[PDB]
């Protein structure tokens, strides 16, 4: 379910590209998670 | 009348203005009040007509610059800067429809003489924006074109120009945010 | 019997009580009725050298009204009389060329096939936005399950966004309107091509159909990590965001 | 049948000499003379003729009738009207085609200004010049639309010395600043450099300035355009020593200026201060409203491009104010109360401020 | 024609009226018409007019005992 | 035959009216429909409209530097001055001709009813104006001629003269000023 044009997540993942934050902050937490 | 020129200026081609910017906003010799007035008027129109097209088809074409051309995300921020300026025309094209509503009698030379303000601006940003394009100038050289174009003497093309460097300097903002 | 008011046209060029009358006045200084009669000869005369081969293009006479009216039908992105999803079309199709105001139809007609490109790549968008629903029995996980939901939802919010104007606005207006939620519907169905009578594109560019699975997913990150800030780039992004949730939940 | 139509108007009015003007003329001509042939001058509609004339005010590229030949006003000396005789009818056709021919010239140059670097700059003039052509020709156009709005009653009609009274001053100013296009633009000519054409252009204006100084102590409007014209001319000027005195320099090296902008001479130079800041020719272009400041502004532009060295409301703005505040007697009174305060207070400061 | 009957109608009540403030009558536009056309039938103008101040001091007696 | 008439007094000539440029405001005299007495008033009336044309070409001429003709700020003011006293003319021209078209029988008697009173003002201005073109004056010469004329007895051309003065000692006003 995905809202109006709601610029929160879309500047989120667009000004800072979707995959640039995405790995700063999931992927990032995702390895580390992997590891420990 | 003026519905098929406001549908030419929407990108919908006039059956007389044929707006195939190829062949231009092509007036086709069956004038209405076929004198040369009316000719004259549909040449005036048709100016800022197929120049509203080909843009029109280089904002389509700007929805881009990452490929083999001038390679660089920023082209799409031309087409929204571009756009942005545009909004402005948009609105004054919406406003025209309106008043041409409101007049029964069309005040169509009124109209002409209203919107030839973003008509004339019109030829110097196509100027600057095809320098910035046809060129090639892949990334900020491009850009170059318009940001030392800042002698700038036309106060349309300027504020075009101005629109269009604000994009840049966003653009150039967050490419150095990323870079940081 | 003496209320009467007078003309206050006066000629020198008439010699004695001039009514004022004008000559039939400059079709571009007035139309929209006369210039219907103008326009749909010239029209007329194109088809009379060409033989007539309008047939549906010979005006479909819509209201200004009617036209709104077929608008807001395809506000829901449904498919209107002249945005008919046709079985060679899967979206709008149009009707026998709808003249305009004081015009013939190719021009009218002309933008209303702008309009109806829109409203069929909304038909199908919407279609496309009901592929988590629709595609309940789906071998491709979460990922299309979370994507076309928040589809669906976006579609949902847009369709508030639509439905919150009323159904009388200008069509250049409107289309104006919807030219960044067109550019997002056409970057998102081009992605999606959700065409249902006339299969393939929904919008966008000739979209065959969206990417599969969680493959689906991993184009649409790369797509969306390039394609950033822009109609559906934005759209995208944020939905991609929300979908991290659907990732919170796969880890 | 009308020039919308490719026929003449054949339509009657109310009857007898008094509204059949060319009729009653023709009637004299075959009357006294049977083998009279009235030449079939295609009768047109006196208020026809008006709207027609309210097109090629707007800027109408020509009329069937009224065609601009030889880029000036022309008229098809085929066309009559039976309200009017041909004598008079021509006559009136030639006070509109003054203006007409001036103004079709005039369009022809604004439209030219318009076309429809990176250390170097475009001769701003030539741009500057278009922009006051455009508010000008927009002023004129706007007249025009208004005279369309009062056609478009189609129930009050106006005398075309009416017309002509509301474009008293438009026809003035039009007159005057032919003359001084005249002046600024062919004085510079097209071997005229960007230093040259600029610095001819430039002196023209402030002569034109003196000149319809005293051309009518009413001309405020006409005199106020020329002004507002100067003003923007002053502005690629203006902001070049903006440039020169904030930066020391820019992204602008336009080659307009009249000054030798030799600039093989290096920014860890000595004779920076001199060739970078020498005079150009086509001791160069020179004129003594500048001239005098002339050393002072040498100095300043090598104080501001050692400032900027050293380092490694702007002047357009002040002399804004100072213009609005300013604007018979000529530029003189401006020019000379900016020079001195604001002038003479930038060329100061900044001196102080890079030595 | 019968908006040129109006036009003149409208002409000759407007010379009328002018007629009526330089003659200083006080009349009122009441009489624009009703006035002079039903006399136009044919009426004594000596009687009319007699008829007329009978009815302006008539007039005039009932503003004075009204007030 | 009354709006041309007045055309050719507007500064025009007309078909019937030939401006002959030393026979002054000369008529072709063939056509029908009046007496050539009738013809004699609108003569004595192409008197003035001969004046008036005159009268244009000196203003436009003395409105041109490096002549030798009379220059400077006066006569620029001149016929500043004079174009500004043919507005209450120009005014009258445009309101005898709104009457003459609103009057189905306006009788060219009535016109000159009502251009007696321009015609009473006008000759002893171009007279005067003859006169200083004679005597060539510049400087505040044409200045004291002007102050010679300003005990005029002609109550229009008095007070025309009284305003002009006015004009005239502003400028003078003016240049004091800047010498004070």
């Amino acid at each position: 379910v995905q809202p109006d044009t709601d610029e929160t997540a879309v500047q989120l993942s667009e000004l800072l590209p979707l995959p640039v934050l995405m790995k700063h902050s999931v992927t990032a937490p995702l390895a580390a998670h992997v590891s420990l | 009348m003026i519905h098929e020129l406001l549908l030419a200026l929407s990108g919908y081609p006039g059956s007389i203005f044929t707006w195939n910017k190829r062949g231009g906003l092509q007036v086709s010799q069956d004038f209405p009040f076929l004198h040369p007035s009316e000719t004259s008027v549909l040449n005036r129109l048709c100016r800022l007509g197929t120049d509203y097209i080909r843009f029109t088809e280089f904002i389509e074409q700007y929805t881009q610059q990452g490929q083999g051309g001038l390679h660089g995300i920023y082209l799409r921020a031309f087409c929204t800067g571009l756009d942005s300026v545009l909004q402005p025309y948009r609105q004054a094209l919406l406003d025209l429809e309106q008043e041409f509503l409101a007049d029964p009698h069309l005040s169509i030379s009124h109209i002409n003489y209203s919107l030839d303000q973003f008509q004339l601006l019109f030829p110097s940003v196509m100027v600057v924006v095809e320098q910035i394009k046809s060129q090639k100038i892949h990334g900020c050289q491009i850009l170059e074109t318009v940001y030392k174009h800042s002698c700038g003497g036309l106060p349309p093309v300027r504020s075009a120009l101005e629109k269009i460097l604000a994009v840049c300097h966003g653009v150039m903002y967050k490419q150095l945010s990323a870079w940081m | 019997v003496l209320t009467y008011e007078a003309s206050r046209r006066r000629c020198w060029e008439q010699i004695g009580c001039p009514p004022g009358h004008r000559e039939e006045p400059y079709l571009t200084e007035a139309g929209r009725d006369a210039f219907d009669r103008f326009c749909r000869l010239r029209q007329g005369e194109l088809q009379v050298l060409g033989g007539a081969l309008l047939q549906a293009p010979q005006p479909v006479l819509v209201k200004e009204s009617e036209l709104v009216k077929d608008t807001l039908n395809v506000l829901l992105g449904v498919v209107s009389a002249t945005f008919s999803l046709c079985q060679p079309a899967q979206a709008f199709t149009v009707k026998r060329g709808v003249h305009v105001s004081g015009a013939s139809p190719e021009s009218v007609s002309s933008l209303l096939s702008e309009v109806a490109e829109c409203g069929t790549h909304y038909a199908r968008l919407s279609d496309f936005s009901l592929q988590p629903v629709l595609d309940s029995s789906c071998s491709k996980g979460l990922v299309f399950q979370a994507f076309t939901s928040g589809l669906r939802r976006y579609l949902q919010y847009y369709r508030a966004c639509v439905l919150s104007t009323p159904p009388t606005l200008s069509l250049l207006t409107i289309g104006f309107l919807f030219k960044k939620l067109g550019r997002q519907l056409r970057y998102l169905a081009e992605l999606c091509g959700v065409g249902t009578a006339l299969p393939g594109t929904g919008g966008g560019e000739p979209r065959a159909a969206f990417p599969t699975g969680v493959r689906l997913l991993s184009y649409l990150y790369q797509e969306a990590l390039d394609n950033c800030s822009n109609e559906h780039y934005p759209v995208l992004l944020s939905l991609l965001k929300t979908s991290c949730e659907p990732y919170t939940r796969f880890i | 049948r009308q020039y919308w139509t490719t026929r003449s108007s054949k339509f009657p009015h109310s009857l007898h000499l008094h509204s059949n003007l060319a009729a009653v003329w023709d009637q004299h001509l075959y009357s006294s003379d049977p083998l009279y042939v009235p030449d079939d001058r295609v009768s047109v509609t006196e208020t026809q003729v008006i709207r027609e004339t309210l097109w090629l005010l707007s800027g109408v590229k020509k009329l069937f009738i009224f065609q601009l030949i030889d880029g000036k006003v022309a008229v098809r000396n085929n066309i009559m009207v039976t309200h009017l005789t041909h004598s008079c009818l021509r006559s009136v056709l030639e006070q509109i085609a003054a203006y007409g021919q001036v103004v079709f010239r005039l369009q022809e140059f604004i439209d030219e200004v318009m076309g429809h670097k990176s250390t170097d700059a475009p001769f701003r003039t030539y741009q500057a010049f278009m922009w006051a052509l455009y508010k000008y020709f927009i002023s004129f156009k706007e007249e025009l639309s208004e005279i369309e709005k009062c056609i478009i009653n189609n129930d009050t009609t106006v005398t075309l010395a009416i017309v002509v009274d509301k474009l008293s001053p438009r026809l003035a100013q039009l007159k005057v600043l032919h003359k001084v296009f005249s002046t600024g633009v062919a004085e510079v000519p097209p071997d005229t450099r960007n230093v040259v054409r600029a610095s001819h252009l430039l002196n023209t204006l402030y002569k034109a300035i003196l000149e319809y100084d005293n051309v009518g102590e009413a001309s405020e409007q006409t005199v106020s355009l020329l002004f507002s014209l100067w003003v923007e001319t002053v502005r690629p000027y203006l902001q070049i020593v903006d440039e020169w005195i904030v930066h020391g320099h820019l992204c602008d090296g336009a080659r307009e200026f009249i000054i030798q902008r030799n600039k093989n001479v290096p920014v860890n130079h000595r004779d920076f201060w001199y060739a970078t800041y020498t005079l150009y020719s086509v001791q160069h272009t020179m004129v003594s409203f500048l001239k005098p400041v002339l050393k002072q502004i040498i100095m300043a532009g090598k104080s501001m491009q050692l400032l900027k060295n050293l380092q490694c409301k702007s002047l357009y703005t002040l002399f804004l104010e100072s213009v609005q505040s300013r604007l018979c007697q000529t530029f003189e009174l401006t020019l000379r109360s900016c020079l001195y305060p604001h002038i003479d207070k930038q060329y100061l400061d900044c001196c102080g401020n890079l030595m | 024609a019968a908006a040129a009957n109006l036009n003149a109608v409208r002409e000759t009540m407007d010379v009328l009226l002018e007629i009526s403030r330089i003659l200083n009558t006080g009349l009122d536009m009441e009489t624009l018409s009703i006035c002079v056309r039903l006399c136009e039938q044919g009426i004594n103008p000596e009687a009319l007019s007699s008829v007329i101040k009978e009815l302006r001091k008539a007039t005039e007696a009932l503003k004075a005992a009204e007030n």
